[PDB]
Formats: C-alpha cells, structure tokens, sequence
C-alpha cells in the first residue's frame, strides 16, 4: 500500500511551481 | 519563497514520521496519507487553513505565525487596518 499512498508529494515539486 | 520552503521541509519531515509509524495501524495511516496522496492544489489549500480556529491544518504554530505576521503587515500596507 506504500506506492498507492505515495502519489504526488508537494515537497518533490520544484520551488517555483510550489510558489 | 522562504515560506513555501519551510512548508515543504515540514511536509517532508511529517511524511518521514508517518512512514516510520505506518506499522502501527492500517486505516489510520489511511487518513494520514490522504494529505500526501491529495493533489498538490488541494494539499496546499489544506495547509493554508491557518485562519480562524478550525485547526484541521497540520502545519505547526511557528509557521502559522510567520504567515499571520506577513498578512497583517500586508493589511497595514494596504490600509485596511
């Protein structure tokens, strides 16, 4: 269930997209 | 720039904590990683619930404080206050 739980973390995104 | 960096660091640390503690339960880990499996826009709309007192946001009090200070500085600069 680990892969299903891990879908799209915000911390993995680049800084500008998160900004 | 720095607010989102602190938020990202905390969201990574909390994910590390939940991955360490996932062995405790099966369905409680489910809500806990609901946040991490949510789409990024929903994640950040959830993390930006510092206002009022609903408290469903899991972001810590200090990170709440920098945003609450910047917001009142911006309101003072806009003249609303």
């Amino acid at each position: 269930v680990v892969a299903c739980f891990r879908m799209a973390p915000l911390y993995n995104l680049p800084r500008h997209r998160a900004v | 720039d720095d607010f989102v960096a602190k938020l990202q660091d905390n969201q990574r640390f909390r994910y590390n904590e939940v991955m360490q503690a996932l062995n405790m339960s099966a369905a409680l880990t489910a809500r806990k990683t609901k946040e991490f499996r949510s789409p990024p826009q929903e994640q950040i709309n959830m993390l930006l619930n510092f206002k009022d007192d609903k408290s469903e946001c899991p972001c810590p009090e200090e990170i709440r404080d920098q945003l609450l200070d910047f917001h009142e500085d911006l309101m003072t600069h806009c003249g609303i206050e």
